[PDB]
RNA sequence: CACAAACGCGUCUCAGAGAUAAUUAAUGAUUUAAUCUUAACCUAAUUAACUCAUAAUAAAUCCAGCCCUAGAACAGGGCACA
């Protein structure tokens, strides 16, 4: 029975414990995790937690990498936000749909 | 960056035996009680005392010999 | 990058030391960071299971600051087991007697309730001031920023900063001070 | 090579000594009262070594005095090598007094009872006699149950011990153990009679502890007689010092001397 | 002193101060009219 | 004063000797970012 | 601003007041059209206790309070500023309006606690030794309710009680 | 009290500093008067507690046998004067 409940229980610690290594390498570039995630997504780049805390741990590089663009999406949100301009439209936050 | 620290000094040289000198800077050894060695292992890497105190044979039969091994 | 398997290994699980000022800081903010810290929360090599864990050094710990009346309301109560052997000490008071008595609660607060804690907490150092061994002060990495901006005092600020400063309202002439 | 003498300061305290509890004897006083002295005699009193105010406490220097001789026989081999340097057979007790850092004395020198003088207030530690593991009423006093009138087994049980929604009992709970083999200190001991040919100390009041045993004595660190070493030798007393020879017994003034007038009132 | 819940002047030279956490009806010429509220 | 490689150790020697290690595989090109072995037809 | 002098010659009390130069409000305020200094001034919602430049400008040299009336300020602006005062002497701000005593500087005491956003006074407040359950707690409280209408660029609402 | 000990009915000793709750007055604005102040600055008269000076232990690897005012066993103190 602990191991039919622990088998079921291993997806959710596992997730969580990506997200804490992913909250560790976010912070350690100085953005926030909640801010990562939702730009990380708004640039239509889906990667699960899996695959970004093996990036975290395995690719610094590309992990910096991420986390710049999150940061830039996250500037740019800001920046739309604050201008209130239809025409203004950063860079990065084009919507390419599907082909 | 800054430069590489160097410290080579033997103070045990004497120059009546250097025979001597030599086994002067081997022949130190020291031997202390349980509890002493335990507080000195735990002082020196920052841990609790706990840690150190054998284990019976219960728990030592079951280890496994060859645990698997990655990369 | 390409390390033998010992040194990669060493270099990843590395220890490192951290220094935290502890003047005109709040304790809880404080302790939120050393806890981080100390529980390795930070590194993405984190595992409960492993050993991961960081030196956090904390001085100027008599100069602590306490939001709002905390000083004079907060209490903490202990017991010696032996009856009507229960104390409850002020905030103030327990400064007092000892000032790492309160960073140091609120950081084993702040810890995880596991064996881990105590194991950790022996990798914690507290000095009430700027007064640190060599062999503590030769092992710092790093010196983490403080969690709390420290408020200027009225003479600390510069005449040019005050010059620039408007005067909101003009005081009559017939008015005394 | 004596060490350099301080001049006695109102915050200074003095080095103690280490007696032999030989008994008790009567003592009359000029007013007719009669009190109780016990006799402490020092045999062998020696600073054995000196350990700084830093390194010992951080507020005051640490005096090690050691007590009667005894047999190197008997003793370790770390002891024997530490008496060994030090120049003098080993002791019985030793024992650490808290001195200032002014009063301070050069190891290897030895103690007499001179060191007090009649009329002083000094404190006696000791190991009391040890009675072994007593029962309830012997060690804490508790009163037992009626003899006769049906009681069954338990004319010396303690009885009730807790509450019942406790469920256990406290560590403060009085509980039969052992009694008696436990370092004690009595405080406020007025000397009456030095005897200097013997080195014997008249001290009023019972001392803990059983006869022939040794005693730790200091002056009196109650607020009351803070302030009473200023008469005395503030360093220790130097029988070389003054270059002559003090009477055989130094009574106190109201003292009745065993050479009297056979006092009468008026 | 009395401990009230409500205070209330019960002359016109009473004043009420606010004191140690508390308020306090305080009367020089009547020493009985002096209130705390609890 | 060009930075070649850099090597991590418990001591210092043992630093120096992995960095002189990571410079020689760099020098003779078998490092963990080489290209991987072509299993191919050609 | 007005000063009070007083000469002493030969039993004889001389009482003058002498009128000194003061400055004057900045010439081009934001809000010309505002009655209210701060309402005009445009500072309304944004000063707090760590604003001493502001906080100084209308106190008298020994801590106290200032007159509405000489003043200008709105009531609850007024009663604003009177907290923050307070709060600012209480954490140790405004070192140099304090009395001068000759006499008192030299018997020094226990170091002054540091302290920030303090409501009550440290003199005033017993200690809670109960501190409540979960869902009945005595919370503390930190900081003025009167501050809680400040603009909030974070969004979250400042804890009155923690 | 038919043991050299134990015991009371017999004898000795019993403490300095800070701190406070209630409650007093100084200085002082909001409320240029006054007002002990969930306004500051230092204030002074101040309960019991509670902590701290101070007090006790606080010299590691000889322990076969013999004594002990030391002790259930285990432990501890002595075995050179004689
Ligand atoms: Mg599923
Ligand atoms: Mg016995
Ligand atoms: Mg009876
Ligand atoms: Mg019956
Ligand atoms: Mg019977
Ligand atoms: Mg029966
Ligand atoms: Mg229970
Ligand atoms: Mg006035
Ligand atoms: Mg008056
Ligand atoms: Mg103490
Ligand atoms: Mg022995
Ligand atoms: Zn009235
Ligand atoms: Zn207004």
């Amino acid at each position: 029975v602990k191991c039919t409940r622990a088998r079921r229980l291993k997806k959710r610690s596992l997730r969580t414990l990506w997200i804490n290594r992913i909250t560790a390498a976010s912070q350690e570039h100085g953005l926030k995790y909640p801010a990562f995630i939702i730009n990380l997504i708004k640039c239509q780049v889906e990667l699960n937690r899996k695959v970004l805390a093996d990036l975290a741990i395995y690719e610094p590089k590309t992990f910096k990498s991420l986390a710049a663009l999150a940061k830039r999406r996250r500037e740019e949100g800001f920046a739309a936000a604050l201008g209130d301009g239809k025409e203004p439209d950063g860079i990065f936050s084009r919507v390419v749909q599907h082909r | 960056t800054k430069p590489i620290p160097r410290p080579d000094p033997v103070h045990n040289i004497e120059e009546t035996h250097d025979l001597v000198l030599k086994t002067r800077l081997e022949e130190k050894g020291e031997h202390l009680e349980q509890g002493p060695m335990i507080e000195q292992l735990s002082k020196m890497f920052f841990t609790t005392k706990h840690r150190w105190y054998p284990r019976g044979q219960y728990h030592r039969r079951r280890r496994k010999p060859n645990p698997p091994k990655d990369r | 990058s390409s390390f033998s398997k010992a040194p990669q290994q060493w270099a990843t699980f590395a220890r490192v030391w951290y220094l935290l000022d502890g003047k005109m800081q709040p304790p809880g903010k404080l302790a939120a960071m050393a806890s981080v810290k100390l529980q390795g929360l930070h590194k993405p090599v984190y595992h409960q299971l492993s050993d991961c864990g960081d030196h956090v050094v904390i001085m100027n710990t008599r100069h602590i600051a306490f939001s709002g009346n905390k000083w004079e309301q907060k209490v903490y109560s202990s017991h010696t087991g032996y009856p009507g052997g229960f104390r409850q000490v002020t905030a103030a008071q327990l400064h007092q007697k000892d000032p790492v008595a309160i960073v140091k609660l609120a950081i084993y607060g702040m810890l995880p309730k596991n064996l881990h804690r105590r194991t950790m907490m022996q990798r914690l150092h507290l000095f009430p001031d700027e007064d640190i061994p060599e062999d503590i002060l030769k092992n710092l990495v790093e010196e983490l920023p403080q969690p709390r901006k420290v408020p200027r005092r009225l003479d600390e600020y510069t005449q040019e900063e005050i010059e620039a400063f408007p005067r909101v309202w003009s005081p009559p002439e017939d008015y005394r001070l | 090579e004596p060490w350099p003498i301080h001049p006695w300061e109102p915050g200074s305290s003095r080095v103690g000594l280490i007696a032999l509890k030989l008994g008790m004897m009567p003592l009359w006083t000029k007013d007719g009262q009669k009190h109780v002295v016990t006799l402490l005699q020092v045999q062998d009193c020696h600073v054995l070594k000196y350990t700084p105010k830093e390194n010992h406490n951080g507020r005051m220097a640490a005096l090690t005095v050691g007590g009667k001789t005894v047999s190197h026989f008997h003793k370790s081999a770390s002891i024997l090598e530490f008496y060994q340097e030090l120049g003098l057979p080993p002791k019985q007790k030793v024992k650490i007094f808290n001195v200032t850092e002014n009063a301070v004395i050069k190891p290897g020198t030895p103690l007499y009872a001179a060191h007090f003088r009649p009329g002083q207030y000094v404190d006696v530690t000791a190991k009391t006699i040890g009675k072994g593991f007593q029962g309830v009423m012997r060690r804490w006093g508790f009163k037992g149950q009626p003899a006769t009138h049906g009681q069954t087994k338990t004319h010396r049980r303690p009885g009730a011990i807790s509450t019942g929604d406790v469920a256990r009992v406290w560590p403060g709970t009085k509980m039969p153990g052992q009694l008696g083999n436990i370092d004690r200190t009595a405080f406020g001991l007025k000397v009456w009679r030095i005897n200097t040919k013997h080195n014997i100390i008249y001290v009023n009041g019972s001392v803990p502890g059983h006869k022939n045993c040794l005693v730790k004595i200091k002056d009196s660190k109650l607020p009351a007689y803070k302030d009473f070493c200023k008469n005395l030798p503030f360093p220790t007393y130097f029988p070389d010092g003054d270059e002559e020879a003090l009477p055989e017994d130094l009574y106190d003034e109201n003292v009745c001397q065993p050479g009297a007038p056979s006092i009468t009132f008026t | 002193f009395k401990t009230k819940g409500v205070l209330k002047k019960r002359c016109r030279d009473c004043y009420l101060v606010k004191r140690r956490g508390r308020w306090f009806i305080y009367c020089k010429t009547n020493p009985k009219h002096k209130q705390r509220q609890m | 004063r060009k930075l070649i490689a850099e090597g991590p150790g418990e001591t210092v020697l043992v630093a120096e000797e992995e960095a002189a290690r990571v410079a020689l595989r760099k020098l003779f090109g078998f490092t963990e970012n080489r290209r991987p072995w072509d299993y191919s037809k050609p | 601003f007005r000063e009070v002098v007083e000469i002493l010659d030969g039993k004889t009390t001389i009482i003058e007041g002498r009128i000194t130069e003061t400055p004057q409000e900045s010439p081009n305020p934001p809000n010309p059209t505002g009655q209210c200094p701060i309402c005009r001034w445009n500072l309304k919602h944004k000063y707090n206790y760590e604003d001493v430049l502001l906080l100084s400008q209308f106190i008298r040299p020994h801590g106290g309070m200032l007159p509405r009336r000489i003043t200008g300020l709105c009531q609850e602006e007024h009663l604003k500023i009177e907290e923050c005062v307070k709060m600012a002497h209480r954490a140790g701000l405004l070192p140099n309006h304090r009395p001068k005593l000759p006499e008192g500087f030299v018997p020094k005491s226990k170091p002054r606690l540091n302290r920030y956003l303090t409501r009550w006074s440290p003199r005033s407040v017993k200690p809670i030794y109960n501190k409540g359950h979960r869902w009945n707690k005595v919370r503390m409280p930190v900081g003025s309710p009167l501050l809680k209408d400040n603009v909030s660029y974070s969004g979250r609402p400042l804890l009155l009680y923690h």
